[PDB]
């Protein structure tokens, strides 16, 4: 049987006692064929555990209280899930003379009732006073149908959102309105369900996080090359000037800042160099980032050779101390 | 003896930076020819570069880590020779920088990892790999080429397929591993652009734990049947094993257990209205293979009439009938119609008849009968076969001719009268009258007349004033029938 062993690129986690449903890696990941042209090709698709802190393997009895573990398709259910379910899992497509096979590892986490959990949020990043961006409650595809609508609560880090300044809960989807760096963190959605008589929940956080405007964006912004202090003194030459660039937010940026000593700062020879660096984020997360450099020993010539610093992100600009 | 000639020869390569390339060459001749690597004409010499051959004679690879630019970059040649001959192969290293990696050079996303497997089990090592074009996956074992070339044996070569905008999946699969199979693995992504090597991963191979996997067995194998229509039958099938296994019936093609609810070790298919005979197979799987049995199913009707039965023997009073079966199945047993040839009534019927073969006693000499068999099975009788017709053998005759008288007609001459024998046995070909004036003599010392077919004879040439005794027999084509007892005639 074709084996593909572990599948720990894709380390699975779901919350106890709430509706997990569990895909069989094989039919889309690796294999190229549908259930559906699988089952139809006279393939039989075959799920076996082993617990974890097991050895052997079992199958799992279908025909068990209440259908808590169930199969369609490809995927498996639970519903709803337990602890002890947790394991490796092995899900196997076989033919007389065929079988490929895959593993893979589930999780089933705990849930403390402020949703602080062992699980890993998202994140959204809003665009501040951008007007409205809307987040909309994840995974929840496919857990019930059309005929059915749930009611979800929403909340924020572990209080329940009733009225706000500016967010707005609209069931499957959170509205923020003038989104202000005061509301940031992660929030969770419980969205619940019924399902043949009995109550289900689901539990989801997106740790949402605003950011500086796109408008607000452009080159950096050096000013330690200002030119209001220039530093001659004795040398003595004891005296460095700093080199402070602030950049605005960018969603996708390249920081990276270069002293330009005499156009070839990597380490020259008359002075013993090192690089040194920082940074610090701001309240909406624009940057600055700053870099000095240390000596050994002090050459007098270097003071007529004049100092420019440049950094580039996104943009390209360049002063120098004179 | 034979010059050297290439097996495998290398090809031009792009990698990066800090990363690995290696080139593989291999030749064969008579005798094992020699490889050396060169570089613009002169042999490699380099703390960079490793040579490592094969173990069957066939090659090196040289190895380059890690990847230094333009330093490494050249033409480089392998070069087979033996006392017989001697040739050379180019090709090209490229080198480039990661700030000069265009979009699309394969990537590492996940490479193999430590594993260690018991001996005899799967070990499988992983890699993921991306880029534009799907990169093609290949692997190392300590520097040497994995050769999965045959995909025939202990070791296989696995790849997931483009579901585009992915990460292409490779694995390396080491069936029954073995101490040998322990080393060092790498995986190798190359496209178009160049080559990337995963970090290297080392596989160990432990001795079993104790726990042993079983493979599926039919503990209870699903046995046949035969029922009446509509006509209802459980048959239960039962498998087991370590891991325990799924048990769905089946009708051949069609599943008849529902796939998402498939029972475990044990399946009993109920068949509800039996119309139509079939086979159905019971299929049991673990993660250690399939397996499969059959439940024959068959309806059986009342038998199909036997073959026309064959005469093979016949007496006087018996006919021995021989037939086929005529039918497919087993028969229980056989019934034997019988009845004279011009009779308008109903057969007579012999019954419980083991075999193809009987012998009809109690019959009549020199008769016509009439012969049909039936066959019988569990479930009832059939129609009866087409008819025999034959005859019974002939005997002589058992009872002399009746009513015999004699009269004179003159002192020389009698004229002698009969009536045919009640028990001819067969066709009267004529009778013999025996005569005498002595009685006491031994009839065939009496004087004889031979006629055909018919009930009366003159007979002459008699001595007058004598009493003649006169006997009478009916012969057919097999004897003589008895003599009539004396009666007495004067001329
Ligand atoms: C998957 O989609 C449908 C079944 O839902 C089928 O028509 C199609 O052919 C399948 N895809 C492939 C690649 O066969
Ligand atoms: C663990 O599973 C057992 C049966 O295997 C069940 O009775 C029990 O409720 C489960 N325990 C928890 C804490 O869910
Ligand atoms: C899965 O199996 C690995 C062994 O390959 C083991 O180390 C790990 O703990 C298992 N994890 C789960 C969730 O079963
Ligand atoms: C099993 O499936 C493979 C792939 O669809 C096919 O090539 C093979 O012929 C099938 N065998 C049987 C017995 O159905
Ligand atoms: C949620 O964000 C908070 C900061 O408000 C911090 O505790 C952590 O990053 C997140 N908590 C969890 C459980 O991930
Ligand atoms: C077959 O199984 C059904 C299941 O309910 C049962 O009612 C029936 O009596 C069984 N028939 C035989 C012949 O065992
Ligand atoms: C069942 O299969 C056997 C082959 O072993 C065959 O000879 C027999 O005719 C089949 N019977 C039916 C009813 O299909």
């Amino acid at each position: 049987c074709d084996d593909w062993g572990l599948d720990t690129m894709r380390q699975i986690q779901v919350f106890e006692d709430e509706p997990a449903r569990i895909k069989c890696p094989l039919f889309e990941h690796f294999l190229k064929y549908n259930y559906s042209t699988a089952h139809s090709s006279g393939l039989t698709l075959i799920w076996y555990w082993t617990r974890q802190d097991r050895d052997l393997e079992e199958p799992i009895n279908f025909r068990l209280p209440e259908n808590r573990i169930s199969k369609e398709k490809d995927v498996l259910w639970f519903r709803p899930t337990l602890l002890n379910d947790t394991g490796n899992y092995t899900c196997m497509l076989r033919n007389t003379t065929y079988c490929s096979k895959v593993a893979f590892p589930l999780e089933v986490v705990q849930k403390d009732s402020c949703f602080n959990s062992a699980m890993r949020f998202p994140v959204h990043k809003m665009y501040i006073e951008h007007g409205i961006h809307k987040i909309t409650c994840p995974n929840v595809d496919g857990y019930f149908p059309s005929s059915v609508k749930p009611s979800v609560t929403w909340y924020k880090g572990c209080t329940e959102i009733v009225d706000f300044h500016n967010v707005l809960p609209e069931g499957m989807n959170l509205s923020f309105f003038i989104p202000l760096v005061s509301n940031n963190g992660n929030y969770t959605c419980v969205v619940t369900y019924p399902e043949n008589g009995r109550l289900f929940h689901l539990t989801r956080t997106v740790t949402v996080k605003v950011v500086g405007s796109p408008k607000d964006a452009l080159p950096p912004q050096i000013y330690s090359p200002n030119d209001r202090v220039v530093y001659e003194k004795e040398p003595g030459e004891e005296l460095v000037i700093p080199c402070k660039v602030y950049f605005s937010f960018i969603m996708d940026s390249h920081n990276e800042v270069w002293w330009t000593i005499d156009g070839k700062k990597p380490d020259d020879v008359t002075v013993d160099i090192t690089i040194n660096e920082s940074v610090s984020y701001s309240s909406t997360e624009d940057e600055t980032r700053t870099q000095i450099l240390s000596i050994k020993k002090v050459t007098p010539e270097d003071l007529r050779r004049n100092y420019v610093c440049h950094a580039r992100n996104t943009k390209g600009e360049a002063e120098q101390a004179a | 003896e034979t010059p050297p000639r290439f097996t495998r020869t290398p090809v031009d390569q792009t990698g990066v930076s800090g990363g690995v390339a290696s080139f593989i060459c291999q030749a064969t001749g008579d005798p094992r020819p020699k490889i050396v690597w060169n570089k613009k004409g002169k042999k490699v010499s380099n703390q960079r570069f490793e040579v490592i051959e094969f173990d069957d004679g066939s090659g090196s690879v040289l190895r380059i880590q890690p990847l230094r630019t333009p330093r490494d970059e050249a033409i480089y040649e392998c070069v087979a020779s033996n006392n017989v001959g001697e040739i050379s192969v180019s090709t090209r290293l490229t080198v480039l920088r990661e700030d000069q990696i265009p979009r699309g050079f394969p990537t590492i996303d996940m490479g193999p990892q430590l594993k260690v497997v018991e001996r005899t089990r799967t070990a499988t090592m992983l890699c993921a790999a991306s880029g534009n074009p799907d990169p093609e996956i290949t692997w190392f074992k300590d520097f040497l080429p994995v050769d999965t070339s045959n995909n025939n044996g202990r070791i296989k070569q696995l790849r997931s397929e483009s579901i585009g905008g992915t990460p292409i999946r490779g694995a390396l699969q080491i069936e029954q591993s073995e101490e040998s199979d322990q080393g060092k693995y790498e995986c190798v992504a190359t496209n178009s652009a160049g080559t990337r090597y995963s970090a290297p991963a080392n596989l160990y191979v432990r001795e079993l734990r104790e726990v042993r996997r079983v493979p599926p067995r039919f503990s209870i194998p699903p046995t046949n049947h035969e029922i009446m229509p509509g006509g209802s039958v459980n048959i239960t099938c039962v498998a087991v094993g370590s891991p325990m296994p799924y048990v769905k019936w089946m009708l051949g093609a069609e599943d008849l257990t529902p796939e998402d609810d498939m029972p475990i070790g044990r399946n009993v298919l109920e068949l509800n209205d039996v119309r139509q005979s079939a086979n159905y197979t019971c299929v049991a799987m673990s993660t250690l293979g399939v397996i499969e049995a059959i439940a024959q199913i068959t309806v059986k009707a009342l038998p199909k009439p036997p073959g026309t039965p064959v005469v093979t023997e016949s007496t006087a009073t018996s006919i021995t009938l021989t037939w086929d079966s005529g039918n497919p199945e087993p028969v229980s047993y056989y019934i034997i119609q019988h009845k004279p040839k011009n009779s308008e009534e109903p057969y007579k019927e012999i019954d419980g008849i083991a075999t193809t073969r009987y012998s009809v006693a109690g019959l009549s000499p020199y008769s016509d009968y009439e012969f049909r068999v039936v066959a019988v099975n569990n479930i009832g009788r059939g129609p009866a076969s087409e008819p025999v017709l034959t005859q019974t053998s002939e005997q002589a005759p058992s009872s002399a001719p009746r009513d015999v008288q004699a009269r004179m007609l003159s002192s020389t001459t009698i004229l002698v009268q009969w009536k045919e024998p009640e028990e001819p046995n067969g066709q009267i070909q004529g009778y013999r009258v025996y005569y005498t004036m002595d009685p006491t003599q031994h009839v065939n010392n009496w004087m004889k007349h031979n006629v055909a077919d018919s009930q009366i004879t003159t007979i002459g040439n008699l001595v007058p004033q004598k009493t003649y005794s006169v006997k009478v027999l009916a012969f057919t084509s097999i004897g003589d029938g008895p003599l009539s007892s004396d009666i007495q005639v004067i001329t």
